[PDB]
DNA sequence: TGGTCGGCGCCCGAACAGGGACTG
DNA sequence: CAGTCCCTGTTCGGGCGCCG
C-alpha cells in the first residue's frame, strides 16, 4: 500500500490492440530545467508521481511554461502521440457561461481550486502509460523516470473527467443548500447567494470544508471576498459588469498574423462594446499565403479601424438578469451585409450587444440576412437565458408579410414589433403575379459553345423588335442571365419577360438585391427601375412561340 | 431478473455520438423532474465522459396533454442497430389496418421500461442534460431498461406484447393491432361509440399487466389530390404557356398526355395577355389530358424492401402539397393539407405538422416512416422544430431549395 | 528557445455533394 | 441513355480571440 486512494476514479481504456507511448524527450534548456526539477520532486512526497523501474518501456516528452501573471511554473505533458492511442470521451463541458446570464446576488465569492488536475485520480490500470524521464543540467545524469498517479496537464481525458469528478463532489452541498447558486467551470467556482455577507462567508468556509473532504484545496491567494470580481475574463460588480480592458495593437505596419489578433479581439469586444464592425479588416486575410506577410491597410479597413478603436475608447458595462422582465433583442442592418443587435430589459441598460455579419449565398437580400440574424440571436438566447427575446426589428409588419407569405420555402419569425429607426429593411422589387396588358413582351434566350465559350444572347418581342449579342469567354447559364439583362435595358417600365431558363428564374424569383455576380447586380439595378416586370416560364424545345424564334436566333 | 436479450450493432457501426443542443429552460427542468424519477426508479443511472456515446434528448408535449413527456432522438442510434430490428424480430404490417374505419394510437412506451436491457448495449443508450448559461457541466445519463423511441424496445418486448393482447385478440378477432415503436395502432370498423368503449378495455387489460390515449384517425376519410388543369371560358397566351408547361412535366409521369394540338395555338410571336380561342382539337386534346390525370399511373406498387420518400410543396395560403414515393415519378400517394396549426401565421409550425401528419399516414399505410425532402433552411428548421413537435418518433429529412417554375400540384 | 489539453466564438478556403443542361 | 461542365451550397479543418 504505497499510495493511498482518495476519490472515486474514472476506468480509461487503451483504443483497441494499441500501446502505450515511447518517443524521446526534447533537448530542454538548463533554464527551465531548474524550474522542473524543484516541482516534480516535490510530487512524490505527495503521491502524485511515483518512480519507475526500467520495466516500464514507456517514454513521452515534457515541457513547462510559466503561469500568465505569476512566478509559479505549470507542468504541461506533451501527450500527442497517447491522445491518439487513448480510447474517445465525450466532453462534459457544453459552452462558456455568460455574465449577462447571472442574476443579481447579495453575496458573491469567486474561490479556485489548486493543483486541481494533480488532486483528482488517474486509473490505477492507465497510470503506466504516463511514463517519462526527466532531464539534467548535463547530459551525464541520466534523470529519474516518472509515472502520474493523479490526472495530468496536456493529455485529452483530463478536462472531462476533472469536470465530471468535481460535479459530482459538488452534487451533495448544492442538494443540501438548494438556494445557493455554484457556477462550476473547470476548477473556477462563483458562489453566488441572497444571504448577509456574513451568513454567505459561513457557507462559503463550510463549502470549503467539504471540498477540503475530497482533497480539493481552495488557497485565499486565489479567493475573492471582495468585489470587484475577476471571474471568466469580465469584470464582477454589484449591478455590472464588464470585460477585463482589452490592449489592441499599435503596429505601423501590419503583417497578417497581426490582423488575427486584431480581428480576434474584437469579436471578443463586441459582446458588449456595440457596433464594433470588422468585415473591411477581414477583408484583408482572404487568399493569403504566409501568415507572416505583411500586408498594407486599404482606406476601408483603415476608416474602420478608426471607429472601432473609438467605439472602445469610452467605457461601457452590462447589466445583469431579471426573470421578472421580458427580453428584448433589438437588430440593426448596418450596411454591406452587417448587423449588430442589443439585448436588454429596461431599455438603455444592455446585457450584451453582438454582430451578424455572415454572407450566406451567391444572391441574397436584406430580408433573409436578418431572419438568420433573429435565428443567430435565438439560439444565442436560449443558451445565456433559457428563453427567446421579443424582437424590434427594423423592417415593416406590412413588408414582412409580403415576403413570407409569398415565398417557396417555410420562413418564419418569432414574436416581434416594428422599430422605424432607418435604415429600413425592405424588398426593392415585385415581380408581377400576371401577365401585364399592354406591355412588350419579350422572348429571351441565349447559347453557347462549352468548348470555344462563344456564345450569344438575344430577344424577340410581339412588336417586332428584335436583338442578338455576341458574347466571348460566357456559359449558358451566363448568357440565359444575359438575355434577361438585355430585355430590361431596351424595354419600357412595364414589361413582359419569358424564358426557359430555369437557372435565371430562380435567382430572379427570389428578389435578391445582392449577388457576386456582377450581371445579376445590373439586372437587380434594372428591375428595381422597372414600375412591373412579369416572368414567364415555358419549357426549351417544345414548338413554342417566341421561345422557338429566340432560340434559332442564339443558336447560330 | 428478467433474461436480457443480447443486441449488437450493425456490423462495421460503432455508436452514435450527436451532440446535445440548446434546450429550453422549461424542457430542462421538466427533463431535471423526469430523470431524477427515473433514476430513484432505477431506469436509468448517471455515468461518466469514459462513455463516448452520446443522443440528444429533448422534451415534447402531445396533442392537448399539458404533461411533459422525454423525447429522445435515437435516429442515428436506431439506423446503427437497423438489421436488428427489421431482420430478426420485426413485426408484419396488417394490410387491412388502413382500410378501418376508426384506428387509435396509444402510447404503451411506459410498458418497455419492465424489461431490463443488455448490459453491454446500455453504453449506447447516453444522453446528456444542458444546463442554463452552462452553470454546471452536462448532466450523463444510460439507459438500464428499454429507452422509450429505441427501435429495439418494441421488438424485444413483442413476445411479452403478444401474449398481454392475445385474450383480446380471441375475444375481437375483427379488431387489428399494429404496433410502431412507442405506439399501439387500434383499427375497428365499429361504430364510434362501441370503439372507444373497445379501446378502454385495452387499456385494462394494459393495465392488469403494469397511460391514458386520445389520438385518433379515420383514415377510410384519407384521399388523394389529382393533378388538376384549369377550366377556362377564354384562354390567353400566357395561359396556353403555363398549360403546356404543366401538361409536359406531367408527361413524365402519365406517358399518354400530348401538348402537339395545344402547342399549335402558340406559334407566332404574340402578346402574352392576347385572348387565343382553342380549335376542336385542342379541346378534344385537352379532355382527353383531363380525363388520363383521372386514371392511375401504370405499375406503382409499394415495394417492402425500399425507402419511402416524401416531398412537400408550399402553396401559400395556408396549402400545403405532398408526394411519397420510392422511385421518381412513380408516387404511391399524393395529398394536400389546409388551415392547419399555425395557418397564416406560421409556417416552421404548418411544416411541423405537415411532417407529423405524413409520418402518420405512412406508419398507418406501409408501417415506415418516410426521409423527408423539407422546403425550409436548415437553420430555420433547427432553430424551431422542437418546439412545434407533439409526436413521440423523428422522421429522417433533408433541406431542399426548389423555385417553382411550375404549379403542378396546386392549382 | 520553437513545443500540451478541452470548450466556445469569428472568418477563411478547400474539398465534397448534387441538380440541370448539354454533348456523344 | 453516361458523362461532362456550371453553379450552388455544405462541411470541415485551419488560424486567431476568449475561458480553465
Ligand atoms: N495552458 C494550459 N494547458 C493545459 N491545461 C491547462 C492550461 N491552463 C489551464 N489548464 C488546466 C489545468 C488545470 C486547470 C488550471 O487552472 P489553474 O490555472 O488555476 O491552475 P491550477 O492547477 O488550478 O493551480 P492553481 O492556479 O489553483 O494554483 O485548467
Ligand atoms: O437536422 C440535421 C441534424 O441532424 C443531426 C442532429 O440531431 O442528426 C439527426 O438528424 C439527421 C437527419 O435526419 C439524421 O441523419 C441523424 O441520424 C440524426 O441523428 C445532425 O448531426 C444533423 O446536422
Ligand atoms: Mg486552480
Ligand atoms: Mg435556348
Amino acid at each position: 500500500m504505497v499510495p493511498i486512494s482518495p476519490i472515486e476514479t474514472v476506468p480509461v481504456k487503451l483504443k483497441p490492440g494499441m500501446d502505450g507511448p515511447k518517443v524521446k524527450q526534447w533537448p530542454l534548456t538548463e533554464e527551465k530545467i531548474k524550474a522542473l526539477v524543484e516541482i516534480c520532486t516535490e510530487m512524490e512526497k505527495e503521491g502524485k508521481i511515483s518512480k519507475i523501474g526500467p520495466e516500464n518501456p514507456y517514454n513521452t516528452p515534457v515541457f513547462a511554461i510559466k503561469k500568465k501573471d505569476s512566478t509559479k511554473w505549470r507542468k504541461l505533458v506533451d501527450f500527442r502521440e497517447l491522445n491518439k492511442r487513448t480510447q474517445d470521451f465525450w466532453e462534459v463541458q457544453l459552452g462558456i457561461p455568460h455574465p449577462a446570464g447571472l442574476k443579481k446576488k447579495k453575496s458573491v465569492t469567486v474561490l479556485d481550486v489548486g493543483d486541481a488536475y494533480f488532486s483528482v485520480p488517474l486509473d490505477e490500470d492507465f497510470r503506466k502509460y504516463t511514463a517519462f524521464t526527466i532531464p539534467s543540467i548535463n547530459n551525464e545524469t541520466p534523470g529519474i523516470r516518472y509515472q502520474y498517479n493523479v490526472l495530468p496537464q496536456g493529455w485529452k481525458g483530463s478536462p472531462a473527467i476533472f469536470q465530471s469528478s468535481m460535479t459530482k463532489i459538488l452534487e451533495p452541498f448544492k442538494k443540501q443548500n438548494p438556494d445557493i447558486v455554484i457556477y462550476q467551470y473547470m476548477d473556477d467556482l462563483y458562489v453566488g447567494s441572497d444571504l448577509e455577507i456574513g451568513q454567505h462567508r459561513t457557507k462559503i468556509e463550510e463549502l470549503r470544508q467539504h471540498l477540503l473532504r475530497w482533497g480539493l484545496t481552495t488557497p485565499d491567494k486565489k479567493h475573492q471576498k471582495e468585489p470587484p470580481f475577476l471571474w471568466m475574463g469580465y469584470e464582477l460588480h454589484p449591478d455590472k459588469w464588464t470585460v477585463q480592458p482589452i490592449v489592441l495593437p499599435e503596429k505601423d505596419s501590419w503583417t497578417v498574423n497581426d490582423i488575427c489578433k486584431l480581428v480576434g479581439k474584437l469579436n471578443w469586444a463586441s459582446q458588449i462594446y456595440p457596433g464594433i464592425k470588422v468585415r473591411q479588416l477581414s477583408k484583408l486575410l482572404r487568399g493569403t499565403k504566409a501568415l507572416t506577410e505583411v500586408i498594407p491597410l486599404t482606406e476601408e479597413a483603415e476608416l474602420e479601424l478608426a471607429e472601432n478603436r473609438e467605439i472602445l475608447k469610452e467605457p461601457v458595462h452590462g447589466v445583469y438578469y431579471d426573470p421578472s422582465k421580458d427580453l428584448i433583442a433589438e437588430i440593426q442592418k448596418q450596411g454591406q451585409g452587417q448587423w449588430t443587435y442589443q439585448i436588454y430589459q429596461e431599455p438603455f441598460k444592455n446585457l450584451k450587444t453582438g454582430k451578424y455579419a455572415r454572407m450566406r449565398g451567391a444572391h441574397t437580400n436584406d430580408v433573409k440576412q436578418l431572419t438568420e440574424a433573429v435565428q443567430k440571436i435565438t439560439t444565442e438566447s436560449i443558451v445565456i437565458w433559457g428563453k427567446t427575446p421579443k424582437f424590434k426589428l427594423p423592417i415593416q409588419k406590412e413588408t414582412w408579410e409580403t415576403w413570407w407569405t409569398e415565398y417557396w420555402q417555410a420562413t418564419w419569425i418569432p414574436e416581434w414589433e416594428f422599430v422605424n429607426t432607418p435604415p429600413l429593411v425592405k424588398l426593392w422589387y415585385q415581380l408581377e403575379k400576371e401577365p401585364i396588358v399592354g406591355a412588350e413582351t419579350f422572348y429571351v434566350d441565349g447559347a453557347a459553345n462549352r468548348e470555344t465559350k462563344l456564345g450569344k444572347a438575344g430577344y424577340v418581342t410581339n412588336k417586332g423588335r428584335q436583338k442578338v449579342v455576341p458574347l466571348t469567354n460566357t456559359t449558358n447559364q451566363k448568357t440565359e442571365l444575359q438575355a434577361i439583362y438585355l430585355a430590361l435595358q431596351d424595354s419600357g417600365l412595364e414589361v413582359n419577360i419569358v424564358t426557359n431558363s430555369q437557372y435565371a428564374l430562380g435567382i430572379i424569383q427570389a428578389q435578391p438585391d445582392k449577388s457576386e455576380s456582377e450581371l445579376v447586380n445590373q439586372i437587380i439595378e434594372q428591375l428595381i427601375k422597372k414600375e412591373k416586370v412579369y416572368l414567364a416560364w415555358v419549357p426549351a424545345h417544345k414548338g413554342i412561340g417566341g421561345n422557338e424564334q429566340v432560340d434559332k436566333l442564339v443558336s447560330a | 431478473p428478467i433474461e436480457t436479450v443480447p443486441v449488437k450493432l450493425k456490423p462495421g457501426m460503432d455508436g452514435p455520438k450527436v451532440k446535445q443542443w440548446p434546450l429550453t429552460e422549461e424542457k430542462i427542468k421538466a427533463l431535471v423532474e423526469i430523470c431524477t424519477e427515473m433514476e430513484k426508479e432505477g431506469k436509468i443511472s448517471k455515468i461518466g465522459p469514459e462513455n463516448p456515446y452520446n443522443t440528444p434528448v429533448f422534451a415534447i408535449k402531445k396533442k392537448d396533454s399539458t404533461k411533459w413527456r422525454k423525447l429522445v432522438d435515437f435516429r442515428e442510434l436506431n439506423k446503427r442497430t437497423q438489421d436488428f430490428w427489421e431482420v430478426q424480430l420485426g413485426i408484419p404490417h396488417p394490410a387491412g389496418l388502413k382500410k378501418k374505419k376508426s384506428v387509435t394510437v396509444l402510447d404503451v412506451g411506459d410498458a418497455y421500461f419492465s424489461v431490463p436491457l443488455d448490459e453491454d448495449f446500455r453504453k449506447y443508450t447516453a444522453f446528456t442534460i444542458p444546463s442554463i448559461n452552462n452553470e454546471t457541466p452536462g448532466i450523463r445519463y444510460q439507459y438500464n431498461v428499454l429507452p422509450q423511441g429505441w427501435k429495439g424496445s418494441p421488438a424485444i418486448f413483442q413476445s411479452s406484447m403478444t401474449k398481454i393482447l392475445e385474450p383480446f385478440k380471441k375475444q375481437n378477432p375483427d379488431i387489428v393491432i399494429y404496433q410502431y415503436m412507442d405506439d399501439l395502432y387500434v383499427g375497428s370498423d365499429l361504430e364510434i361509440g362501441q370503439h372507444r368503449t373497445k379501446i378502454e378495455e385495452l387499456r385494462q387489460h394494459l393495465l392488469r399487466w403494469g397511460l391514458w390515449m386520445g389520438y385518433e384517425l379515420h383514415p377510410d376519410k384519407w384521399t388523394v389530390q389529382p393533378i388538376v388543369l384549369p377550366e377556362k371560358d377564354s384562354w390567353t397566351v400566357n395561359d396556353i404557356q403555363k398549360l403546356v408547361g404543366k401538361l409536359n412535366w406531367a408527361s413524365q409521369i402519365y406517358p399518354g398526355i400530348k401538348v402537339r394540338q395545344l402547342s399549335k395555338l402558340l406559334r407566332g410571336t404574340k402578346a402574352l395577355t392576347e385572348v387565343i380561342p382553342l380549335t376542336e382539337e385542342a379541346e378534344l386534346e385537352l379532355a382527353e389530358n383531363r380525363e388520363i390525370l383521372k386514371e392511375p399511373v401504370h405499375g406503382v406498387y409499394y415495394d417492402p424492401s425500399k425507402d419511402l420518400i416524401a416531398e412537400i410543396q408550399k402553396q401559400g395560403q395556408g396549402q400545403w402539397t405532398y408526394q411519397i414515393y420510392q422511385e421518381p415519378f412513380k408516387n404511391l400517394k399524393t395529398g394536400k393539407y389546409a388551415r392547419m396549426r399555425g395557418a397564416h401565421t406560421n409556417d416552421v409550425k404548418q411544416l411541423t405538422e405537415a411532417v407529423q401528419k405524413i409520418t402518420t399516414e405512412s406508419i398507418v399505410i406501409w408501417g415506415k416512416t418516410p426521409k423527408f425532402k423539407l422546403p425550409i433552411q436548415k437553420e430555420t428548421w433547427e432553430t424551431w422544430w422542437t418546439e412545434y413537435w407533439q409526436a413521440t418518433w423523428i422522421p429522417e429529412w433533408e433541406f431542399v431549395n426548389t423555385p417553382p417554375l411550375v404549379k403542378l400540384w396546386y392549382q
